[PDB]
């Protein structure tokens, strides 16, 4: 039985670490939610 | 407590208390992904939160009202997530999303690794909207995650 905890407030930080790249991906989404990659 | 803001969705069921998701309070709903709670009823202090709405294939769900997060990646601008993984305090990663291309569209990724748990961390843009949460995606070849950037309607 699942309960919830305030972590923050929603806000953009204007220094924040940048980082991650920017991958340009063919996927499909089935049914059940779930996304596979195409080739 | 209904104030807006990022939330843990925690359990006692397993070992200890145990971090099975995040989601994002806005406009007195209380929005997350579908895995995370597979539609369960949520406890929030001594109040219940029922579910309201959900799609398991959208891979959402919102309690106590209808979705209210609207905002959009732009396509072309740095985000935002507010990742907030177990055990540790919220924090802000900035990205550049990526892209998935689907047969029905285009929706923005963001390729950033956090533990099991982290799922429903919302992805803002420069204004502090939601645009969508964080944690259905795919393995890439490097073995890495990525993550869609997945909203609902409003």
């Amino acid at each position: 039985d699942m309960y919830i905890e305030r972590a923050g407030d929603i806000t953009w930080e204007k220094d924040a670490e940048v980082t991650g790249n920017s991958p340009r991906l063919d996927v499909a989404l089935d049914e059940s939610g779930d996304f596979s990659l195409v080739e | 407590e209904t104030t807006d803001g990022v939330y843990r969705v925690m359990t006692r069921r397993l070992l200890g208390s145990t971090q099975v998701g995040v989601g994002v309070m806005q406009e007195g709903v209380f929005h997350t992904m579908w895995h995370v709670t597979k539609g369960a009823a949520l406890r929030s202090g001594e109040g219940r939160l029922d579910p309201y709405w959900g799609d398991v294939k959208q891979d959402l769900v919102s309690y106590c009202g209808p979705w209210k997060l609207d905002a959009a990646w732009d396509g072309l601008s740095e985000v935002q997530l507010l990742a907030v993984p177990p055990g540790e305090r919220a924090k802000n990663i900035q990205t550049l999303p990526g892209i998935f291309k689907t047969k029905d569209g285009d929706i923005g990724a963001v390729a950033l690794d956090y533990p099991a748990g982290t799922s429903g961390s919302p992805i803002l843009d420069k204004c502090g909207r939601v645009i969508g949460l964080y944690g259905n995606g795919v393995v890439i070849k490097n073995g890495s995650y990525v993550s869609a950037i997945t909203q609902g309607k409003r």
